[PDB]
RNA sequence: CGGAAGGGCACCACCAGGAGUGGAGCCUGCGGCUUAAUUUGACCAACACGGGAAACCUCACCCGGCCCGGACACGGACAGGAUUGACAGAUUGAUAGCUCUUUCUCGAUUCCGUGGGUGGUGGUGCAUGGCCGUUCUUAGUUGGUGGAGCGAUUUGUCUGGUUAAUUCCGAUAACGAACGAGACUCUGGCAUGCUAACUAGUUACGCGACCCCGGUCGGCGUAACUUCUUAGAGGGACAAGUGGCGUUCAGCCACCCGAGAUUGAGCAAUAACAGGUCUGUGAUGCCCUUAGAUGUCCGGGGCUGCACGCGCGCUACACUGACUGGCUCAGCGUGUGCCUACCCUACGCCGGCAGGCGCGGGUAACCCGUUGAACCCCAUUCGUGAUGGGGAUCGGGGAUUGCAAUUAUUCCCCAUGAACGAGGAAUUCCCAGUAAGUGCGGGUCAUAAGCUUGCGUUGAUUAAGUCCCUGCCCUUUGUACACA
C-alpha cells in the first residue's frame, strides 16, 4: 500500500574508536587518575563509570541521575 | 534472540542433567516453571530448544500446548563440547 | 489434601488427563502400532500400561526412549519423581484392534502402494 | 478405631464388587462393620450442539457422567485398616480413608 | 521500554483470558467442571473423558 | 427424471379443536442505506444460527504507533567492539530511546546481504479429512442355493390382509438368511418382600417450652426399624385371560383382574449433496503476505449507526383482571478453578433501595437448604375510563463490577406516561400429566438471559380418522438422459 508520510528511519548508533581510553588520563609513570565519576550504586559498585553529559551525570544500569 | 549467556548455560545444563525438558507453547509466560531458580523466561527456553532442533540436535513433539524435546547422541556430544565436559558423564536418560 | 479438590471436577480432570496422555502417545508411538493406554492409579504409585504391537521397538535400545518418556510425563504433569512407571505390553491377536490396524493401514497408505 | 473408608467409582459393577469384597474381608476377620450406604448418584450433564458450525437443524447432545459414592464404617486398629485396604482393590475406584 | 507494555494489558477475565487447552481457541469454550476446552474438543474427547450418551 | 397413472404414510399434512404468529411497543438476527470499518460464514435444509448475550481481549475491519517472537547455512564487521537498554530535554497517545542532540552501558547471544525457513481467524468447503445437517427417522437394502433369460439382470424383495415398520400372516419358483426396524441401553412408575444406612429418616422413650389427661414443636438427647429418603441384585406385562371382528392365520376393539394393557430419549444406512465448517485446531494440498506485515503487541472506533422490509421471541390490549396484605406447597442442578488473576451463602449491624462493614458454613445427602419460587388460595381498593391495564420514550439522583461505561454494562428511587379495543392476506406447533400459564437451575459471566438446554407447579377442549390440501415413499408407464 502507498504511503504519504516518509518512513521513520531507525536510529543508527554511531561507533566510538577506543572509547575505553577516554575514561582515564595518560601518564608516563605507574599511576592512575580517573577523569569521570564512578557510580556508587550496589550492583555497579566500583567498576562501572558514569556518563559525562553537558549538564548532569547519569548511570543507566540503575537509573541514577546526578544533576547540577 | 538476545538470550543472556547465563540463561543459555542454564538451559544447556538442565538439558544435560535431564535428557528431556518440557515447555508450554506460551510466549506470554513470566518465567519457566520447570526451572525457576533463575529467570530464564519460557520464550528463551522455546527459542533455544528450537535452535537445537533446527541444527539437528534435539527432537520435538507436541501435546496440545507443550513441546517435548529429546536429545540425541549427536546433541549430547555437542552439548558436552560446548560445556567443556568429559565423555564419562552421562545424562539421566542413559545411566541406570 | 491441602487443595482438597471436589470429586465432581476431580473425575473430569482425571479424564482429561487420560485423553491428553492418550493423544500424546498416539503422536509419539504411531510408528510402533500404539493401541491405547491403561493407567493404574494408586497412592504413591502410578503404573501406566502402554498397549502396542512392536514392544521391543517402543522400548528402544536399553530402554532409553521409555526412560525419557517417563521423564517427559513426570515433568509435564508435575508428578513426584519416581512415582510413575511406564510398562509396555503386547496385545494378543493385534489384528482385532482397529486402532493398531488403522495406524498400520495409514503407514501402508503413505508408503506408496495402491 | 472408628475408621471410615470412602469409595467413589464410575462403574456400578466394579464398585459393588469392591464393597462386597471389603465387607467379606471384614466378615472373615470378624469385625463389626456398618452396612454399605449409597450416596445419591452425581450426574454431570453437559448439552452441546452437534455441529461444529452453526448451520443445520438445531440438534443437541446429552453427555452425562455418573459418579457413585459408597462409604463403610468399621471398628478396627489402623494397621488392620491398612492391611485390608492394601489388597483387593479395583483400579477404577478412588479410595479415601478417614479416622474421625 | 517495550517489555513494559508488550503484554501489560490485564488478562484477568474475558474471552482472551481463557483459551482452549487443545486448540488455543477462544470460542465455544466450556469452563464448567473445569473443562477449559471448546465444544468441538469436548465432543471429540467425550468418550475419553467418560461422558457417554446413556440418554 | 416426468409438467403421466395407481396405492401407502406423516399434526414438520389435513378433519375437529387448542394456543398462537402476522396487528402495537420492545430485545435480537438478516437485507438495504450510510460509513475509514458500521468486517465474515449461513441467505424446508439462512435469519435468539456460527453455543456470536462483542466497553478491554475475543476482532479477523479501519485509524496510528512498537517487537521479530526472520531457526539454520554461507560471505563480510570487529574484544584497537558485533551491537541491546537508557531518566533527563523535543515529539507522540502511553516513562514505545519509536524517533532528534548528548553520552553510560549490555558482553558474541547478535548485526549486515543471500538461500532457506517461520507465522496467519488470509483466499480456496468447487481439492480435502473428520464432524454435522438434509433426503429420513420415513423404511428401505444385500448375499448363499435354487427357477427365467445367450447376457447385462430378474424372482426371492408379492394380488391382498395387518402393523409405528419389507412387522408379520397368507397365495406364491422359491427356500433359507443378513443389515435396518425390532431387539438393546438409559430414564419414570411399584415391591410394608431382600441388602443396607448419625453426610437421610421413621416409630417410641426421657427431658424443655407452651395451652385448657390430652395437643404442638425442623426444641434437645437415646431403644428398635427402613414405611417415608438415598442406591444395588432380582421380580414384575406378555395381547396373559374373557367376549367379539378377522381364511379362524396374522392382527384389531371392549372389558375383569391389574403400578402400568402404546413413558420418553440415545445409537440410529446399501447410498447421495460438489449442503456448512480452511474462522475449532500443532488436521491439511495449493496460492498469497512475511518486516512500510494479511505475524504479534498497544491506544481508539466499529460489529448496536436508521427514511424501509422480513424472521425468531418478550410484554400486553384487561373484571377469570390489576394493586395491597395473609396463608401455603417442588424437583432438576451448581458452588474456592493447572496456567486462572474470578465460588455458593447462613447470621448480626447501616440504609427505603440496590448495596456496604464483620466474624462463620461448605471441595458438599454434612453449609446455603426442610431450596419458605411463582402460579394459585384468602381479605380489601379500583368500576368499562386507553382507567390503579399497558411500560415504550425521556430527565434527575443513588449503588455494584471492571484498568476503564461516553453510544447511558447492570441494579434501585422519583417523575414524564406512546401505541395496543383480540388484529387482514397468509401461516406455526400439538394430541395425556400433552398444550398453555407460571416460576426455578446450567451454558454464556469481571458485570449478565428479553436466547437456548433442563426441571418443578396448575393443568384442560377437541379427536382413535383421511388423502381433501401439502409433501414424501412403493408400484406401473415413457425416455433420444446415464459427468444421469
Ligand atoms: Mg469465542
Ligand atoms: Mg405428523
Ligand atoms: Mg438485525
Ligand atoms: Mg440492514
Ligand atoms: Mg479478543
Ligand atoms: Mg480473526
Ligand atoms: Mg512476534
Ligand atoms: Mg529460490
Ligand atoms: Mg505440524
Ligand atoms: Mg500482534
Ligand atoms: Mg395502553
Ligand atoms: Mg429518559
Ligand atoms: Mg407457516
Ligand atoms: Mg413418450
Ligand atoms: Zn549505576
Ligand atoms: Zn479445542
Amino acid at each position: 500500500k502507498s504511503y504519504t508520510t516518509p518512513k521513520k528511519n531507525k536510529h543508527k548508533r554511531k561507533k566510538v574508536k577506543l572509547a575505553v581510553l577516554k575514561y582515564y588520563k595518560v601518564d608516563e609513570n605507574g599511576k592512575i587518575s580517573r577523569l569521570r565519576r564512578e557510580c556508587p550504586s550496589d550492583e555497579c559498585g566500583a567498576g562501572v563509570f558514569m556518563a559525562s553529559h553537558f549538564d548532569r551525570h547519569y548511570c543507566g544500569k540503575c537509573c541514577l541521575t546526578y544533576c547540577f | 534472540m538476545l538470550m543472556p549467556k547465563k540463561n543459555r548455560i542454564a538451559i544447556y545444563e538442565l538439558l544435560f542433567k535431564e535428557g528431556v525438558m518440557v515447555a508450554k507453547k506460551d510466549v506470554h509466560m513470566p518465567k519457566h516453571p520447570e526451572l525457576a531458580d533463575k529467570n530464564v523466561p519460557n520464550l528463551h527456553v522455546m527459542k533455544a530448544m528450537q535452535s537445537l532442533k533446527s541444527r539437528g540436535y534435539v527432537k520435538e513433539q507436541f501435546a496440545w500446548r507443550h513441546f517435548y524435546w529429546y536429545l540425541t547422541n549427536e546433541g549430547i556430544q555437542y552439548l558436552r563440547d560446548y560445556l567443556h565436559l568429559p565423555p564419562e558423564i552421562v545424562p539421566a536418560t542413559l545411566r541406570r | 489434601m491441602a487443595v482438597q479438590i471436589s470429586k465432581k471436577r476431580k473425575f473430569v480432570a482425571d479424564g482429561i488427563f487420560k485423553a491428553e496422555l492418550n493423544e500424546f502417545l498416539t503422536r509419539e508411538l504411531a510408528e510402533d502400532g500404539y493401541s491405547g493406554v491403561e493407567v493404574r492409579v494408586t497412592p504413591t504409585r502410578t503404573e501406566i500400561i502402554i498397549l502396542a504391537t512392536r514392544t521391543q521397538n517402543v522400548l528402544g535400545e536399553k530402554g532409553r526412549r521409555i526412560r525419557e518418556l517417563t521423564a517427559v510425563v513426570q515433568k509435564r504433569f508435575g508428578f513426584p519423581e519416581g512415582s510413575v512407571e511406564l510398562y509396555a505390553e503386547k496385545v494378543a491377536t493385534r489384528g482385532l484392534c482397529a486402532i493398531a490396524q488403522a495406524e498400520s493401514l495409514r503407514y501402508k497408505l503413505l508408503g506408496g502402494l495402491a | 478405631h472408628r475408621i471410615r473408608i470412602t469409595l467413589t467409582s464410575r462403574n456400578v459393577k466394579s464398585l459393588e464388587k469392591v464393597c462386597a469384597d471389603l465387607i467379606r474381608g471384614a466378615k472373615e476377620k470378624n469385625l463389626k462393620v456398618k452396612g454399605p450406604v449409597r450416596m445419591p448418584t452425581k450426574t454431570l450433564r453437559i448439552t452441546t450442539r452437534k455441529t461444529p458450525c452453526g448451520e443445520g437443524s438445531k440438534t443437541w447432545d446429552r453427555f452425562q457422567m455418573r459418579i457413585h459414592k459408597r462409604l463403610i464404617d468399621l471398628h478396627s486398629p489402623s494397621e488392620i485398616v491398612k492391611q485390608i485396604t492394601s489388597i483387593s482393590i479395583e483400579p477404577g475406584v478412588e479410595v479415601e480413608v478417614t479416622i474421625a | 521500554g517495550h517489555q513494559q507494555l508488550y503484554w501489560s494489558h490485564p488478562r484477568k477475565f474475558g474471552q482472551g483470558s481463557r483459551s482452549c487447552r487443545v486448540c488455543s481457541n477462544r470460542h465455544g469454550l466450556i469452563r464448567k467442571y473445569g473443562l477449559n476446552m471448546c465444544r468441538q474438543c469436548f465432543r471429540q474427547y467425550a468418550k475419553d473423558i467418560g461422558f457417554i450418551k446413556l440418554d
